[PDB]
RNA sequence: GCGAAACCACAGCCUGGGGGGCCAGGCAAAAUCAGC
RNA sequence: UUGAGAAGCUCAGACGAGUAGGCAGGCGUGGAGGUUUGUGACGAAGCCUUGGGCGUGAGCCUGGGUCGAACAGCCUCUAGUGCAGAUCUUGGUGGAAGUAGC
RNA sequence: ACCAUCUAGUAGCUGGUUC
RNA sequence: GUACGUGAAAUUGCUGAAAGGGAAGCAUUGGAAAUCAGUCUUACCUGGGUGAGAUCAGUAGUCUCUCGAGACUAUGCA
């Protein structure tokens, strides 16, 4: 789990993130406290998904 | 005086419009995508369903 | 200058959290048998104008900007001298979309839109 | 740069200017005193000299621990314990420019930092450690020639039910 | 000068309305006080004094289900716990959490016999009062008028004093040999100018 | 625990009030030990606080805090008038307070 | 149908109902809060003692002038009584409530009453609605070993 | 098994003092039924 | 030094219960002319809200949910324009109660 | 006796009279 | 889903959390639980070098207005 931190956009992240030895790359985003959409890419340059989160609940509801 | 006063108040205002949105313009900044109540509720009603 | 109120609990129509028919919103009671307009103590307070509060520092957000309702595209744009002083709150029944024009816009002005995140959910 | 923008808010001529700002009587340089809130809180320590506000102390590292601190004036309790011989050290090297915090300063991350994560461990410098022995050893003798005075500093103080601190002297 | 989390109140030689005040105070004060030897408490005026002060409270009784009117207990006890009980705002919820903080108990039980015995100087009777006073003790009144239990307690408080006087001369013998021993320590007589 | 408590015991008394009127902005505190009214203007000014123990954790600990300063004595007995930040709950009458020996002028 | 229950998952569990039933409101309900939270083959043996005066139900709010019976005790409720036409109508509704997990193939032997619900009706008398929810018993799996 | 209606400011303990409510007291445990 | 909506701006003092009564400024509702290069199927009006904001107040602005075709601010004109009450009118629903009772 | 109509018979008066 | 557009209040049942020693109701000051908002996201400002041109050209043309004021099309970008 890395948060990001100012300014730093999503393909800037894959090339960075690629070199490191990792596969894949989920990006939680949520919208007025409320997580809404998720997108995972494929490194270095497979294909990319942009699914939305709907009905969602936690472990504790 | 007073006139004059308010063109270069209004030159400092619409230099900083410009000097403010070209750098707005270079930034990568998200999508504002409208939301739209007929297919949100379309999708509520179908996920129960589905 | 910091903003302050004199109140911050509203005034309650007299017994109009016991009966359903009788409104929240204050109205003056009428009659002198009243306990409250005799102002006896232990009843509920009254609007006065004691509990006006300060001249410059009214209507204004506790941030300190006034409140501004920008319905279109061109009433954000007379916010372009005054961005220090007036935060532009979007109006209610704008659609989703001329709402998210007004953002974009505002936003070169430096103004505050107070709820530029309606309808408007980011990718 | 810039002509001035709407509403000439400028501030009138204040006349608050601060002159020459002088510490209580007790506070002696080289006077053994009490130290009351923070992390070394009841640790007996030594003041070196006055600064405009703070004082500039330190417990003989040896002895308690402290380092040569910063304490307020108001968070120290003067004590009448015997005193030292502080003109062997220079205090005049401490400023208000040496406990200056270190800077944060943003140092250019190269913004790939957000993954690669290190730290500098914000290591006391060579020249706090070096320094810190250098005050001691000229002191310690001097501490060391007042009898239970080396083993007074490393004691804490801490009141206890049955004394009362207005009625007791300091 | 006294915060402990718990105090315990000889009753012997006090007043009752003054000790009964003293007491209401530090129970709204936060403490938790015991009070023994309550059947040995002083109340101004002689022996028939508070007796028809009292036996007067006995005439008064609720006019409807008799069993419903005011319950005139007779315990020496329960005389002072009634006297503490008017003192606080006992229709309150600061009240009857404050009640339930006071203990008072006659005789003393043995969870209270190797306690501290703290007495009260403003509300004692050798102080209080004039010399050659008419003063009646509650537990020799509160017998005549149902407190059935006198010749036990006076029978068990007997016991108990001679077991604490034993506990008293080896506590006794025990700092006589420490009394030797302080000035056996040579470094008591030369540095006792730090006042010691 | 005889090598700490560099503070002072007290106990919240009442709030401020006349027979009816209570006034729950200044609080009245009876330090230990002070027993006059010209001896209290040594804890004048000292900042005292109310420690207590919430249920729900925050912050890693349970133990919250309620700060605040004394303003005045109060009475021929000893004890103070105090002021806190946040006015002090009417359920804690008969606390305990602590009245921290700072800012020290002795 | 929208019910009233977050329980009645499309998993584990089953539902009925029952609209417009010409009895009382104030003599099913007691019934309803009596055989709520209960097994379901257990409700069946329990309903038919009260067909047969062999068990009362206790009339816990609307207790208006209910004679005290001897057996009322087993759940601590002074007052009790054996209605026997709000009963008759569970019946036709529980069967529903079996045969509609007979139809999902859930499991029979694990099945409680999760949620019944008893309202009122547009007045003609104090007709009444009824909605039942029977779910299994959501059990538990014993945890690995360590991590 | 069917099934009202009157009525409905909110109500429901006693003593004393200026009544159910005020002041000071006595006290105060759920939930109900039969005489009264 | 720009603070000329001279119906604005600015400086200083005193004052502040209020009955019958007198005076003044405003808030809100349905329609009418003018105006906003006005808002609206990307959701108008309404409605609900343990959300936020303003005004001393009448009130207004807004986020979320619901919903589905219209609607509002400003300057004027106009009135079938504001409800706690009338053993008020109509409608709906309660406690008494599953009691009285058949 | 009842039914419409003039009638929106009759107050010195009883209740109510809306930001 | 014809008990059908929107579906307020009284009022009823279930669920969740609380409170309740022969009165609640409300006002004021705060505790505990729940939850909400706040731009704080980042922006700002200061030199050199590298490239781009335009309102620059010891520059050539068009049109609308009024010598030059804007809009341009070249070409260089000193």
């Amino acid at each position: 789990f890395r948060k990001r931190t100012g300014d730093i956009e999503v393909h800037e992240i894959a090339e960075a993130a690629a070199k490191r030895g990792y596969t894949d790359l989920l990006v939680l985003n949520e919208d007025r406290k409320k997580t809404n959409a998720l997108t995972l890419v494929h490194l270095p340059n497979g294909p990319s998904f942009y699914f939305t989160l709907s009905n969602l609940q936690t472990a504790k509801e | 005086g007073r006139q004059i006063h308010r063109c270069k108040q209004r030159l400092t205002r619409l230099t900083q419009y410009l000097l403010k949105a070209r750098r707005l313009a270079l930034k990568h900044q998200p999508a504002l995508i409208p939301i739209k109540p007929k297919q949100a509720h379309r999708e509520a009603s179908r996920e129960r369903k589905a | 200058v910091n903003i302050i109120k004199k109140r911050t609990k509203p005034f309650k129509r007299h017994q109009s959290d016991r009966f359903k028919r009788v409104g929240e919103s204050w109205r003056k009671p009428r009659g002198i048998d009243s306990c409250v307009r005799r102002r006896f103590r232990g009843t509920i307070s009254m609007p006065k104008i004691g509990y006006g509060n300060n001249k410059k520092t009214r209507y204004c957000m506790p941030n300190g900007l006034k409140a501004f309702l920008v319905r279109n595209v061109s009433d954000v744009e007379l916010l372009l001298m005054h961005n220090k002083t007036y935060a532009a709150e979007i109006a209610g029944n704008v659609s989703a979309r001329k709402r998210v024009e007004i953002v974009e816009k505002a936003r070169a002005l430096g103004v505050k839109v107070t709820n530029a995140g309606a309808k408007v959910r980011s990718q | 740069k810039y002509y001035p923008a709407y509403r000439e808010n400028v501030p009138k001529k204040a006349r608050k200017a601060v002159r020459p700002t002088k510490l209580r009587a007790s506070l002696a340089p080289g006077t053994v005193c009490i130290l009351l809130a923070g992390r070394f809180r009841g640790k007996r320590v030594v003041v070196l000299s006055q600064l405009e506000d703070t004082l500039v102390v330190t417990g003989p590292y040896k002895v308690n621990g402290v380092p040569i601190r910063r304490v307020n004036h108001r968070y120290v309790i003067a004590t009448s314990a015997p005193k030292i011989d502080v003109s062997g050290v220079s205090v005049e090297k401490f400023t208000k420019a040496y406990f200056a915090k270190q800077k944060r300063s943003g140092p250019v991350k190269k913004d790939e930092a957000f993954f690669a994560e290190n730290a500098p461990k914000n290591a006391l410098p060579a020249e706090r450690i070096a320094d810190q022995k250098a005050v001691d050893a000229k002191l310690l003798p001097a501490i060391k020639a007042i009898p239970n005075m080396k083993e007074y500093l490393a004691a804490s103080f801490a009141l206890s039910n049955g004394d009362r601190p207005h009625l007791m002297k300091f | 000068s006294e915060f402990q989390k718990v105090v315990v109140i000889d009753a012997k030689g006090h007043l009752l309305g003054r000790l009964a005040s003293v007491v209401a105070k530090q129970l709204l004060g936060g403490q938790k006080v015991v009070v023994v030897r309550c059947e040995e408490l002083n109340i101004s005026g002689h022996f028939f004094r508070n007796k028809l002060k009292y036996l007067a409270y006995l005439r008064k009784a609720c006019r409807y289900n008799p069993s419903r009117g005011a319950f005139h207990f007779r315990a020496p006890s329960r005389i002072f716990q009634k006297a503490v009980r008017g003192m606080l705002p006992h229709k309150t919820a600061r009240g009857q959490a404050a009640l339930e903080h006071l203990q008072a108990v006659e005789g003393i039980p043995p969870p209270f016999d190797k306690q501290k015995r703290v007495v009260v100087p403003a509300a004692l009777r050798v102080l209080r009062l004039k010399p050659g006073r008419k003063y009646c003790t509650v537990g020799r009144l509160s017998s005549e008028v149902g407190w059935k239990y006198n010749d036990i307690v006076a029978k068990l408080e007997e016991r108990r004093k001679v077991k604490s006087a034993a506990f008293y001369q080896a506590k006794l013998a025990k700092q006589k040999k420490i009394a030797s021993a302080k000035e056996a320590s040579p470094v008591n007589q030369k540095l006792s100018q730090f006042g010691y | 625990a005889q090598g700490h408590r560099l503070y002072v015991k007290a106990k919240h008394l009442s709030f401020q009030r006349s027979k009816h009127v209570i006034h729950p902005g200044t609080s009245i505190v009876k330090i230990e030990g002070c027993d006059s009214k010209e001896e209290a203007q040594f804890y004048l000014g000292k900042r005292v606080c109310y420690v207590y123990k919430s249920s729900k954790a925050v912050r890693g600990s349970k133990i919250r805090v309620i700060w605040g300063t004394i303003a005045r004595p109060h009475g021929n007995s000893g004890a103070v008038r105090a002021r806190f930040v946040h006015n002090l709950p009417a359920k804690t009458f008969g606390s305990s307070l602590r009245v921290m020996l700072y800012p020290s002028n002795i | 149908v929208r019910y009233s229950a977050s329980p009645a998952l499309e998993t584990k569990c089953a539902k009925a109902r029952g609209a417009y039933l010409r009895t009382h409101f104030k003599n099913s309900r007691e019934v309803a809060f009596t055989i709520n939270g209960m097994s379901l083959k257990k409700a069946f043996i329990f309903l038919d003692n009260v067909k047969e005066h062999k068990q009362a139900v206790p009339f816990r709010r609307f207790n208006g002038g209910v004679g005290r019976t001897a057996q009322g005790k087993e759940f601590g409720v002074t007052q009790a009584r054996w209605p026997v036409k709000s009963v008759k109508f569970f019946y036709d509704l529980l069967k529903n409530a079996e045969a509609n997990a007979e139809a999902k193939g859930l499991d029979m032997d694990k099945l409680i009453i999760k949620h019944v619900q008893v309202n009122a009706a547009p007045k003609q008398s104090s007709p009444s609605h009824i909605e039942i929810i029977v779910a299994e018993e959501e059990e538990a799996v014993p945890k690995a070993n360590d991590t």
